[PDB]
């Protein structure tokens, strides 16, 4: 659905899913107290970037979809499918999960891209 | 068969040079006081110095070639003039001065100027008849009784640096941006200007105080273990001998004469604070160092300065030869109002083979002109009270003058006017370099299609 | 002085001479800032050389030096009768020391 | 290895391919004398921008790792891969290979992409 | 062929599709009256990413070229394959489509991306 950039801020994350091509568009926006406008579009993108990094250094390289071959730690609110994908929003979720976003980003490239890109690097040097 | 193969994000980086941004502490921040002179909104600095040290590395530092103190250098001057431009501007206030010297006796030297004049006031039709102290080396006779105006006052337009802002050095750390690291030589004994063996990638610089010292470095770094004495070209005596002290040499100065404030409005609203009567005891200023340790502290230099003339020679320290009174005597500022002191009896030993401090006659000079930026010129205004400020000598600008006849015996002078080489004594250490990520490299991989 | 000059050179036009800077080793060998000023008698010294053989645009670049070792020589090529007029050599020393000098003739008497 | 930025500096190349994560993320580090800054930080966009892009006109578009059809030329200071991985590190490596890196682009951009692209375009033609 | 950026505007569109790579290098060119400077090179950064954004939002996620599942409305100047890529240039080309092309953009990302990939996710997770 295309309810506009957030509009399925409150919905499901099921359902949550299928709009992120949306909140990414909006994502760049195409003398004194004109500053603002410069610092702003320079903020922007140097954000932009920097969250393009953080998932080119993942296992992803693409948007919108991603997977690696990281497992679920049981620790990090182990409970079902349904339970998370059905039963919360994005909202609630990244609020009980505000605890392990930079510990899990960064065993998400290490472990896996100072890894497995060797490891493809290795099966295709013979 | 060799096929090439990209690698991104290798350990890869070459000698450049960039904008390098600034980072300050924020256990002072506290401490605005109005944007204090150097930092103002300068980012927080990292709250851990995160530094690497790396093995198997060699780099050619080059102090002298290195392009961090020509950035920091301008950085000090264009943050200079921006911290006087929203000041008070003084050029109502050189008219004839009818200076008198100061109720004294006989045996002054002068240096105390009581000079009055007409001022005009907030109304443009009504004037005002207010005096003032100024010291000599800030008025000069035109040619009854005798009559003075201003030093600097043709010339340049006098700006006084209004005194809701202070002087005193806050720690800078130049910190580069993205891309950007600062190699940071670790090595003990290393005169700059050549290979390092221990390198270390820092976050940035570490906390550097703007200090403007000239001969007599203070508040800086201590050397690594034995005084470290650096310079361009041995050869060329010119060539500025920066002595890193190991052991840091007390120095205590004391403004001794309790002076008030006057504020004279010469505005709407602008308000020229002039030196009222002096209360007490008319002394001069003068700044203590303990002979016990210098005597050791020169000493320590003429073992080490003796390495690079000759098995055994003669030097030599005597008082500068002339110039300015920024280089003849050691121009600093302490406690905010600056004064210059002559130091004849810092450099007066000989050494050949082989309890009580040293005071030096200091005289105060109010209307600035450092950097020698002509036609630009700063009034520092007068502190209430005392000024006494205990700093630590890190440093000497030394430099060497002989007529080389058959070299049979040496002469090192201080001096260091241009003010380079105080950021140089803390600049040394370190260099930016551009990481190059992008690696091509030979390997048997090969992508299919 | 302390660099050693020969006393006057003297020749005539169209040929070439060769005036030496001889020094120690602290002025020619120990650094290679040799230099040749031009003095007309009465006049103030232009400078011609002042490198090892690099020299400025005002001079005629027919005039060419070197230094050998702890030696330093000045070699004129093309002598007119405008050269009538001293040479002295300059080198670092630990410091400033010009040379003894040596007067010019061209098209005349010794 | 996590040794900071520019840990394995020193180390062989073949352990300096294990450290190349760590320095990928800290390539882009998350009035008057405010310029300094402000210019330095679009100078550090527009830098890694300049890298990302020859990282994806070449037959990359991946990170960390990039294989390509371009066949080493024996001009290119020919050795063997024992005497360059083991015995030499990316500080001294690029020190000796200062002469190609421009013509090395050339050929491993065009005679790659504007052909196994247009190969795979004519492939998938059918 | 390396004839500078636009080299081969006028060429036709299937001579100019070998041509792309020197006119993607040269996209981002690596006081008073010096924010020009400045100003000029903020707006290149932008522009850049404006395109590249789209460009990963979209089915492609590649550089140079790129094929995706959405089929060709005959509305969109139906013609025949000789009739544009033989006959017709980059120039005489957009200039008739520039009708339509905000909405085969959002075809491009939310008719492939929103169902492919997501149907890539249902591939992997079946
Ligand atoms: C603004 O005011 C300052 C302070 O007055 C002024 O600087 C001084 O200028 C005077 C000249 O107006 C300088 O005077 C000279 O100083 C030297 C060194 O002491 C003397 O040798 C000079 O004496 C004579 O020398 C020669 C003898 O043949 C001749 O040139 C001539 O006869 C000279 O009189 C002379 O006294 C003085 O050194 C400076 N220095 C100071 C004290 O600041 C500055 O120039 C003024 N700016 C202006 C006019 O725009
Ligand atoms: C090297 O570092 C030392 C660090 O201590 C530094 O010395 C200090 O500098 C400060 C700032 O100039 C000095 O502070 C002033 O000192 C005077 C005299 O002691 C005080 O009166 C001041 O206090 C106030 O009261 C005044 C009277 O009303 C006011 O006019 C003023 O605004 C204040 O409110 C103030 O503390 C300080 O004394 C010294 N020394 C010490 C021991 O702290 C030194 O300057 C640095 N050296 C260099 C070359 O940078
Ligand atoms: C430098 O010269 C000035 C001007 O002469 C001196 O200041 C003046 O000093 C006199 C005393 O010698 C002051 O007079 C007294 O002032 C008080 C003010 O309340 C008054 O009650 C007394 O009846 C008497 O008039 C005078 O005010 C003062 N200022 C002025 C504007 O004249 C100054 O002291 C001299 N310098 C030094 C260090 O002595
Ligand atoms: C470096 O050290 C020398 C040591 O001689 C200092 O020289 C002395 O300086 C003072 C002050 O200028 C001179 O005093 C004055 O001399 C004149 C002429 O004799 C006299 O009329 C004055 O009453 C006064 O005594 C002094 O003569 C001079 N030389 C001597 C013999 O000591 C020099 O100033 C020092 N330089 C620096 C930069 O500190
Ligand atoms: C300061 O500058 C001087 C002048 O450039 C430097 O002098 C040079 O020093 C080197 C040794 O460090 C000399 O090299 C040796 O010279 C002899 C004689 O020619 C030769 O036989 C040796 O093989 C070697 O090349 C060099 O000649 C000398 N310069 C000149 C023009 O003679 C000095 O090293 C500099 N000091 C510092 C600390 O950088
Ligand atoms: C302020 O201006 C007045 C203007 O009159 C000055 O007064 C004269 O000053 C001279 C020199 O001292 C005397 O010879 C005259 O007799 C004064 N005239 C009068 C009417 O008093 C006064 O000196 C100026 N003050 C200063 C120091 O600038
Ligand atoms: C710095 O102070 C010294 C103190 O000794 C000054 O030198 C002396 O100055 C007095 C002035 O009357 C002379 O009588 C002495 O003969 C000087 N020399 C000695 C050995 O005491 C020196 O001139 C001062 N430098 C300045 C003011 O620049
Ligand atoms: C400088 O002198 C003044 C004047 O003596 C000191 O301030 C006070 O002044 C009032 C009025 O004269 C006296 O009643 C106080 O006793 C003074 N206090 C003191 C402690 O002297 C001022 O404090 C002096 N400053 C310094 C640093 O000594
Ligand atoms: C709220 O939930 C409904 C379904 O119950 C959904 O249609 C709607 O879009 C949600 N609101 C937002 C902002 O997602
Ligand atoms: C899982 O959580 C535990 C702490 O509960 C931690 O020790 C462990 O390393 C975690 N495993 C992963 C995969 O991060
Ligand atoms: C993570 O969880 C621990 C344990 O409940 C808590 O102390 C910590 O503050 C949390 N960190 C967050 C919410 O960022
Ligand atoms: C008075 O002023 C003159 C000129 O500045 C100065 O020479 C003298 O020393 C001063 N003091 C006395 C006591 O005359
Ligand atoms: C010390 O500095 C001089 C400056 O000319 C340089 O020649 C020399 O190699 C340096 N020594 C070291 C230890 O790098
Ligand atoms: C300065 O004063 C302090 C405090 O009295 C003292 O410890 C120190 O030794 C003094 N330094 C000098 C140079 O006399
Ligand atoms: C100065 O002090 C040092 C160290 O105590 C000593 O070796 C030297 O002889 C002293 N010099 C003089 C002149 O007393
Ligand atoms: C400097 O040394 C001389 C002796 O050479 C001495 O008379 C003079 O007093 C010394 N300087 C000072 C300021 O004490
Ligand atoms: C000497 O004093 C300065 C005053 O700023 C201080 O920074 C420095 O650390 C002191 N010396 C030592 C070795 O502590
Ligand atoms: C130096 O070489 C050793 C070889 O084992 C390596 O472990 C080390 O990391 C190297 N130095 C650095 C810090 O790159
Ligand atoms: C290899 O080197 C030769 C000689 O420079 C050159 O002619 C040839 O084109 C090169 N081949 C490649 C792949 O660049
Ligand atoms: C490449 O090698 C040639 C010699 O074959 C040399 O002239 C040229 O300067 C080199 N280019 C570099 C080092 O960039
Ligand atoms: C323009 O047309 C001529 C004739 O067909 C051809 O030779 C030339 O290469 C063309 N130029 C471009 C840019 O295609
Ligand atoms: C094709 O064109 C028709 C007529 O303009 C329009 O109604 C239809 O939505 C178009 N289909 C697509 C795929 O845009
Ligand atoms: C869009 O299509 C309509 C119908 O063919 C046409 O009238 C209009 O001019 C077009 N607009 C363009 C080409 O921008």
């Amino acid at each position: 659905v295309f309810l506009g950039f957030l509009g399925a801020a409150g919905s499901t994350m099921g359902a949550a899913s299928m709009t992120l091509t949306v909140q990414a568009r909006n994502l760049l926006s195409g003398t004194v107290w004109g500053i603002k406008q410069l610092q702003a579009r320079v903020l922007a993108v140097e954000r932009y970037l920097r969250d393009q990094q953080l998932l080119g250094i993942w296992g992803c390289s693409g948007k919108l979809i991603c997977c690696t071959n990281v497992p679920w730690n049981s620790s990090w609110s182990n409970r079902n499918l349904s339970e998370i994908w059905d039963n919360m929003t994005w909202l609630q979720w990244d609020k009980e999960i505000s605890n392990y976003t930079q510990i899990i980003y960064g065993l998400l490239e290490e472990s896996q891209n100072q890894q497995e890109k060797n490891e493809q690097d290795l099966l295709a040097l013979d | 068969n060799l096929w090439v193969t990209v690698y991104y994000g290798v350990p890869v980086w070459k000698d450049a040079e960039t904008t390098l941004f600034c980072a300050s502490d924020a256990k002072a921040y506290e401490t605005e006081k109005h944007n204090v002179w150097a930092t103002h909104a300068c980012v927080p600095t990292d709250p851990n110095p995160q530094e690497i040290h790396l093995e198997n590395v060699t780099e050619e530092f080059n102090m002298w070639k290195n392009n961090m103190v020509e950035q920091m250098h301008t950085d000090i001057i264009s943050l200079w003039d921006q911290s006087l431009k929203p000041c008070v501007k003084l050029t109502p206030l050189c008219v004839t001065l009818q200076c008198t010297n100061v109720t004294n006796n006989i045996t002054d030297d002068g240096e105390l100027k009581n000079c009055s004049f007409n001022m005009t006031t907030e109304l443009r039709d009504k004037k005002q008849k207010v005096y003032s102290l100024f010291y000599r080396l800030d008025v000069v006779q035109i040619n009854s009784n005798k009559e003075y105006r201003l030093i600097n006052c043709n010339t340049s337009a006098i700006t006084q640096a209004c005194p809701k802002v202070s002087f005193e050095p806050i720690p800078i750390h130049y910190c580069a941006p993205a891309g950007f690291a600062i190699l940071k030589c670790k090595d003990k004994k290393f005169n700059g200007t050549g290979p390092c063996p221990s390198v270390s990638t820092v976050q940035c610089t570490h906390g550097i105080k703007p200090v403007v010292s000239t001969q007599l470095l203070l508040n800086g770094s201590l050397a690594e273990e034995e005084v470290m004495i650096r310079s361009e070209n041995i050869t060329n005596n010119a060539k500025n001998i920066l002595v890193q002290f190991n052991t840091p040499v007390q120095i205590n100065c004391t403004r001794p004469n309790n002076n008030t404030r006057k504020s004279i409005r010469i505005g709407p609203g602008q308000a020229f604070y002039a030196t009222g009567d002096i209360i007490g005891d008319i002394r001069q200023a003068h700044c203590n160092v303990s002979k016990a340790t210098w005597n050791e502290t020169l000493g320590k230099v003429v073992k080490q300065l003796r390495k690079h003339f000759g098995n055994n020679t003669i030097i030599r320290f005597a008082n500068s030869s002339g110039g300015d009174l920024e280089v003849t005597t050691h121009s600093f500022n302490c406690g905010g109002e600056f004064f210059y002191c002559n130091t004849s009896g810092l450099f007066n030993s000989t050494w050949i083979s082989n309890n009580d401090s040293i005071t030096l006659p200091c005289r105060i000079k109010q209307i600035i002109n450092m950097w020698q930026r002509i036609g630009q010129a700063m009034y520092a205004p007068p502190i209430q009270g005392v000024i006494r400020c205990v700093s630590n000598i890190t440093g000497l600008i030394l430099t060497r003058d002989g007529g080389s006849t058959n070299s049979t015996t040496e002469t090192f002078r201080p001096g260091g006017g241009d003010m380079r080489d105080n950021w140089r004594s803390e600049l040394y250490k370190y260099k930016v370099v551009k990481i190059e990520p992008l690696g091509v490299a030979p390997t048997r991989c090969k992508r299919r299609v | 002085s302390a660099l050693t000059q020969p006393a006057s050179v003297s020749g005539s036009p169209g040929q070439s001479i060769t005036i030496s800077c001889t020094g120690s080793s602290r002025d020619v060998g120990g650094f290679d800032l040799v230099s040749w000023y031009q003095q007309h008698p009465g006049k103030a010294p232009k400078l011609m050389i002042y490198e090892v053989s690099k020299r400025p645009s005002g001079v005629s670049n027919r005039f060419s030096a070197s230094k050998s070792g702890n030696t330093a020589s000045l070699t004129i090529s093309g002598l007119q009768a405008e050269d009538e007029a001293d040479y002295y050599c300059y080198s670092y020393a630990d410091g400033v020391a010009f040379g003894g000098g040596t007067k010019l003739t061209v098209l005349g008497q010794p």
